[PDB]
């Protein structure tokens, strides 16, 4: 928006104002291991 | 439109002045809708040094505008376009032939005051309008003024201004006092210099061998004066087209020197010869 | 409706307008030629800012590179052939309507506002930015310049060099502008009252200035062009009222 | 003419009720500067 001019000043002209905000992008990640003797006694029993 | 207010309340005989005053050219600087006192008319600027030339210098960067309907303290002032028609009232002393092309010229100081506007200060300096051949005439007279007074003598500079200052162009006698002799018409006169070294050195061989041709064969009185100023050619001609070329170039520039730029072509005038129509603007 | 703007149809052999067939808005040259089958001949403002002398050599070397067949070499042959430049090419007016047929049709506007039809995306001039200097005594004064393109002449002791300026300036009047512009040009300006003596070439002068057209102070944007990959930074005029004058030389 | 009612920020001066403001907010965004 604009104000109006008096005597002898330059009226400025209609200023519209175009921006763009663009987006920053950002991964993470999470490790964790396991052993294969967990692995062998996680899923079966070998015998009861 | 450019729309003047004076800030400042005018009188009855203000604004009869005003009245008198209607469909004259005013320059102002400024390109904007409004103005005011201070940027009106020529004022704003002389009472810088006054110099004939430095007015007409900016006098040609100015904005032109034509006064229009003054409602009491507020001025219309309208920007005339290109190659339209406008009707102006006349300044300059003149009788103002018909059809011939109008230039700009700074106020010619004379010896009675103006009476256009004298307010707090603040005057209407109103520069002139005049024809382009009287104009040309005074930048004529500006740039031999510094060719003499570049010359040094005593109790001659006064001899030379006295004869040469006051002309008379349409039973109209002006003048011009007070030349500050500044550097203006050196370097205008420079490029002349510059330029006439040109023409000596560019001039053909016909040329100045068809004044002696022309006066062994026939004479004539305006002859013998030039005559008073004076004192095998085998296929050459695409030289002679060339060097004829470039003589006329340079004279060319020494007329744009001299020339003024014409603001106004004139088609009606009044028989009072106070208002007439024009069809231009640059 | 209303238009209000002056323009011409235009038929021009597709070889010389290689990047201007892209990018609307360029000042065109008319080109007549002794050849009576194309007797008019149309060129670019960077096509004869190519062998332009102010050009730098990367400027120059990168646009011969987007300027490089045998057509568009055979005109330049014939172009430095030529004596003098400015009478015998020509300045022709503004870009629009590239078609891109066999033989491109252009439309070109003489006067006006720089609009093809319907009045969307009205173009602007496009000047190199290497091209252009603006001598004043402030920049940008106070309000909308007049644009001017001069031509000057340049002599390293084979030949005859052109130079392709462009100024822009609030001054309307033409000799306020060719007094600036000597107070620009005075150094090769004494060169050639050296040389012009000693040539034969019928020319007569230093250069010449001549009017495009209004432009806008706010409408001054910088930015480049590219094609082929090849940037190219130029200052774009956004829109101009074309008002083309005579020319008006200066030794 | 027409009466409305509105809220002013006050100051008391000796029995003087005194409009006490700041005109920033009709020049928070425009070509000119506060004239203060």
């Amino acid at each position: 928006p604009r104000v109006a001019t008096g005597n002898d000043v330059t009226a400025p002209k209609e200023t519209t104002i175009m921006v763009a905000k663009h987006s920053e992008k950002h991964p993470i990640n999470i490790s964790f291991d396991l052993s294969a003797a967990c692995l062998e006694h996680l899923e079966n029993t070998f015998k009861n | 439109t450019v729309y003047c207010t004076f800030d400042h309340k005018l009188s009855l005989s203000d604004i009869s002045t005003l009245c008198k005053l209607m469909n004259i050219v005013i320059p102002i600087p400024a390109h904007h809708h409004l103005i005011g006192s201070g940027n009106l008319g020529l004022y704003p600027i002389v009472s810088s040094n006054k110099d004939y030339v430095h007015i007409r210098n900016v006098l040609r960067t100015m904005v032109v505008t034509i006064l229009q309907k003054v409602e009491g303290n507020q001025l219309v002032l309208r920007k005339p376009m290109t190659g339209q028609q406008y009707a102006i009232k006349n300044t300059g002393p003149f009788p103002w032939e018909k059809g011939d092309t109008l230039t700009l010229i700074p106020p010619l100081s004379t010896h009675s005051e103006e009476k256009l506007l004298k307010l707090g200060d603040w005057e209407l300096t109103v520069p002139l309008v005049v024809p382009t051949a009287i104009a040309a005439e005074i930048n004529i007279r500006l740039l031999c003024i510094g060719l003499i007074a570049v010359h040094r003598e005593y109790n001659e500079m006064q001899t030379i201004i006295d004869e040469l200052c006051s002309i008379q162009y349409r039973d109209v006698l002006i003048k011009l006092p007070d030349i500050v002799n500044d550097k203006q018409s050196m370097y205008s006169m420079k490029t002349a210099c510059i330029s006439l070294s040109m023409i000596t050195a560019m001039a053909p061989d016909i040329v100045r061998t068809y004044i002696d041709r022309l006066t062994l064969e026939d004479h004539s009185m305006l002859l013998i004066k030039c005559q008073e100023l004076l004192s095998l050619h085998a296929t050459d001609i695409k030289d002679e087209l060339k060097k004829i070329k470039s003589v006329l170039t340079m004279i060319d520039q020494i007329n744009s020197l001299t020339n003024e730029k014409t603001y106004f072509v004139v088609c009606d005038v009044s028989a009072d010869n106070r208002m007439a129509t024009c069809i231009y603007k640059n | 409706r209303e238009n209000l703007r002056i323009a011409a149809r235009v038929f021009t052999p597709c070889e010389l307008l290689a990047p201007e067939l892209e990018n609307l808005g360029m000042l065109m040259y008319r080109f007549e030629t002794d050849v009576d089958n194309p007797k008019i001949l149309f060129v670019g403002l960077f096509f004869l800012c190519s062998n332009a002398f102010n050009v730098s050599a990367c400027v120059r070397t990168a646009l011969t590179t987007m300027y490089t067949n045998s057509m568009v070499d055979n005109v330049l042959s014939m172009i430095n052939t030529c004596k003098y430049l400015e009478d015998k090419v020509s300045l022709f007016g503004v870009t629009s309507l590239v078609s891109c047929g066999s033989s491109c049709l252009l439309s070109c506007v003489m006067q006006g506002n720089v609009y093809d039809a319907n009045k969307e995306n009205i173009h602007g001039l496009t000047v190199l930015k290497e091209i252009f200097l603006e001598p004043d005594w402030e920049p940008r004064q106070h309000s909308t310049q007049y644009v001017y393109v001069v031509h000057v002449y340049k002599e390293v002791l084979s030949k005859l060099q052109y130079g392709i300026y462009v100024v822009l300036t609030s001054f309307q009047n033409e000799d306020l502008v060719v007094d600036i512009l000597r107070q620009y040009f005075e150094k090769e300006r004494f060169l050639f009252l050296n040389y012009l003596i000693n040539s034969n070439t019928t020319l007569s002068y230093f250069g010449s200035v001549q009017r495009i057209g209004r432009c806008a102070t706010e409408d001054i944007k910088s930015g480049f062009l590219q094609y082929r990959g090849i940037t190219l930074p130029v200052i774009k005029l956004e829109n101009i009222f074309v008002d083309l004058s005579e020319k008006k030389v200066f030794v | 003419r027409a009466y409305a009612d509105l809220k002013l920020n006050t100051l008391k001066l000796g029995d003087k009720l005194v409009a006490f403001d700041h005109l920033h907010k009709v020049y928070k965004n425009t070509d000119v500067n506060d004239p203060l």
